[PDB]
C-alpha cells in the first residue's frame, strides 16, 4: 500500500533549523512528487513546496530564501529542511503525494509531525495513576486513568493496554499550565467486575524527551 | 494568490439530515477545486477532486458541485462519523491554496453526564504537588459547569478544565476539570468536592471525598 | 475559531 511516514515532533529553538525525514513506501519516488504542506493556528492550511520524480523543486514564494527539499531515491526519503524559524512557524507539517505524478490533489499524506518553535527546554511528563473507587463506580462500572502532567513541548500520544484497550478511552487534549508545561488526563470507563482480573495500563510516550511509561492503574488499599 | 472563503465558519445538523459546505473563490478558478475531510487527530482526506469526482473509498453520499467562483460539498445523509472538519483547495493558479475550513457539529438527543473524582495519588503527593480530577463522562450538549469547594470554600483560578471533541459514535462530549494545590494547601484542608450541573440533571450531582 | 495543534480540529 501507498504509505508516507514522518520524522518524530520536537522542539526547534528560535532562529535554528528544521528538518523532517518523510520514508515512504509503495511507490517509487523516481514516478511521483512529493509535497510538503503545514497546518497552523494562524494560516491554517498552507502549501509549502514539492520535490518532483526528476529531482527539481518548487517553492512557495514567501518560503523560497529558506526551504530546501532534498531525497534519496534509493532509500525512498524525502528531506525536508527550514531555516531561520520564529514562533509562528510552529505547526504541523506534512509530506503528501498526489493521484498522478504530476498533479496536486493529496489523495496520500504523512501522519505530521508537529513541530513547536520555542527558547524552551524540553522535558518529559511524569505519569500518576487516576485511580478507581467507590467513588469513581456506578452501575457496575468504574472509571480509571492516567495523569500525565508537566511536559514540553506537545505532543503526547496515549493509549491502554498495548492498544488492545480503545472502548471508552477519552484522551484530553491538554492544558497549558501558568509553568509553560503542558499536562493532560486519559481515562477509561471498565466494567467494575474486571478490577480483579484484568491489568490496566496507561502506555504514555512523550517523542519530544525520548520518554516512555507504561503506568499500572490499580483500586487504592 | 487565490483566496478561498468557506461559509458558514461551523455547521451543526442532526443526523440523517442533508449537509453543504460552501466554498467561494475570489476569482473564476473552472472546476479545479479539491475537498478535504479532517476527523480529530487525523491527517486531510481526499473526498472529491475536480469539484465532482469521486475518490476511491469515499462514501456515496459525499458528492460536489460547483464552477466558476461557487463550488459546493454535500453529504445527503449525515452520519455521526461524519464529525470533522472540511477544507476546499483550489488549483487552477499557483501556488495551490486552501480554505480556512467549515467545522461539522452534529445534534443529538441531551445526556447527561456520569460524574467521578480522583484523589490525588500518594506518588503525586511525594512530587510536593495534589492534583484533584473531576471527570463528567458521555453527555451533550457541551456546556456544563463545574464547580470547587475545599472544606465550604469556593475554588476559583486554580483549576483548569478540558474538553474531547464530540464522539465519532455517539455524539457526546467528556469533560476534565483538575484542581491543582500545593501538598502543603492539601494537606490542611478535609473535604474535596466537586458539583456538577448540566441540562440533563434535574439537580446538582456532588461528587467528593474526605482527605484520608 | 482557529486551527488546534493539540486536536488537530477548528475551535469554538
Amino acid at each position: 500500500q501507498v504509505q508516507l511516514k514522518q520524522s518524530g515532533p520536537g522542539l526547534v529553538q528560535p532562529s535554528q533549523s528544521l528538518s523532517i525525514t518523510c520514508t515512504v513506501s509503495g511507490f517509487s519516488l523516481t514516478n511521483y512528487g512529493v509535497h510538503w504542506v503545514r497546518q497552523s493556528p494562524g494560516k491554517g492550511l498552507e502549501w509549502l513546496g514539492v520535490i518532483w520524480s526528476g529531482g527539481n523543486t518548487d517553492y512557495n514564494t514567501p518560503f523560497t530564501s529558506r526551504l530546501s527539499i532534498n531525497k534519496d531515491n534509493s532509500k525512498s526519503q524525502v528531506f525536508f529542511k527550514m531555516n531561520s524559524l520564529q514562533s509562528n512557524d510552529t505547526a504541523i507539517y506534512y509530506c503528501a503525494r498526489a493521484l498522478t505524478y504530476y498533479d496536486y490533489e493529496f489523495a496520500y499524506w504523512g501522519q505530521g509531525t508537529l513541530v513547536t518553535v520555542s527558547a524552551a527546554s524540553t522535558k518529559g511528563p511524569s505519569v500518576f495513576p487516576l485511580a478507581p473507587s467507590s467513588k469513581s463506580t456506578s452501575g457496575g462500572t468504574a472509571a480509571l486513568g492516567c495523569l500525565v502532567k508537566d511536559y514540553f513541548p506537545e505532543p503526547v500520544t496515549v493509549s491502554w493496554n498495548s492498544g488492545a484497550l480503545t472502548s471508552g478511552v477519552h484522551t484530553f487534549p491538554a492544558v497549558l499550565q501558568s509553568s509553560g508545561l503542558y499536562s493532560l488526563s486519559s481515562v477509561v470507563t471498565v466494567p467494575s467486575s474486571s478490577l480483579g482480573t484484568q491489568t490496566y495500563i496507561c502506555n504514555v510516550n512523550h517523542k519530544p524527551s525520548n520518554t516512555k511509561v507504561d503506568k499500572r492503574v490499580e483500586p487504592k488499599s | 494568490d487565490i483566496l478561498l472563503t468557506q461559509s458558514p465558519v461551523i455547521l451543526s445538523v442532526s443526523p440523517g439530515e442533508r449537509v453543504s459546505f460552501s466554498c467561494r473563490a475570489s476569482q473564476s478558478i473552472g472546476t479545479n477545486i479539491h475537498w478535504y475531510q479532517q476527523r480529530t487527530n487525523g491527517s486531510p482526506r481526499l473526498l472529491i477532486k475536480y469539484a465532482s469526482e469521486s475518490i476511491s473509498g469515499i462514501p456515496s453520499r459525499f458528492s460536489g458541485s460547483g464552477s466558476g467562483t461557487d463550488f459546493t460539498l454535500s453529504i445527503n445523509s449525515v452520519e455521526s462519523e461524519d464529525i470533522a472538519d472540511y477544507y476546499c483547495q483550489q488549483n487552477n493558479n499557483w501556488p495551490t491554496t486552501f480554505g480556512a475550513g467549515t467545522k461539522l457539529e452534529l445534534k443529538r438527543t441531551v445526556a447527561a453526564p456520569s460524574v467521578f473524582i480522583f484523589p490525588p495519588s500518594d506518588e503525586q503527593l511525594k512530587s510536593g504537588t495534589a492534583s484533584v480530577v473531576c471527570l463528567l463522562n458521555n453527555f451533550y450538549p457541551r456546556e456544563a459547569k463545574v464547580q470547587w469547594k475545599v472544606d465550604n470554600a469556593l475554588q476559583s483560578g486554580n483549576s483548569q478544565e478540558s474538553v474531547t471533541e464530540q464522539d465519532s459514535k455517539d455524539s457526546t462530549y467528556s469533560l476534565s476539570s483538575t484542581l491543582t494545590l500545593s501538598k502543603a494547601d492539601y494537606e490542611k484542608h478535609k473535604v474535596y468536592a466537586c458539583e456538577v450541573t448540566h441540562q440533563g440533571l434535574s439537580s446538582p450531582v456532588t461528587k467528593s471525598f474526605n482527605r484520608g | 475559531c482557529q486551527f488546534d495543534l493539540s486536536t488537530r480540529r477548528l475551535k469554538c
